[PDB]
């Protein structure tokens, strides 16, 4: 009644970490954009 | 030799030296739970951050 769960498991969940660190990476380039944007903006004013 | 019915009923089996009773291990804590739920745990720890 023994299991051992595989590469290929260890694949799609090692697959979740890099994925879940790339959609941090993606929200801080959209969080630094606007922030850029603003502060021109703000500069023009 | 003229045999007669079993009067009783047995079969081989293996004896070995009782091994004594262990103790918990170190990680004795983490086995309330199945190794499946303490990975997943990680992973919505992750998710919902
Ligand atoms: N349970 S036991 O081993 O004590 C045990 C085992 C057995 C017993 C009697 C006892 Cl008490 N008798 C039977 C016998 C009764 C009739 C049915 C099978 C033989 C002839 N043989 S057995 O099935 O080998």
């Amino acid at each position: 009644n023994s299991y051992s769960y595989g590469w290929s498991f260890y694949f799609g969940a090692l697959s979740f970490i890099i994925a879940e660190m790339v959609g941090v990476l993606a929200v801080h380039m959209f969080i630094d954009r606007h922030k850029q944007l603003r502060a021109t903006a703000r500069a023009t004013d | 030799i003229d045999f007669s019915k079993p009067f009783m009923s047995l079969g081989i089996s293996i004896m070995i030296k009782k091994p004594q009773k262990s103790k918990p291990g170190v990680f004795s804590f983490l086995d309330p739970l199945a190794y499946e739920i303490w990975m997943c745990i990680v992973f919505a720890y992750i998710g919902v951050s």
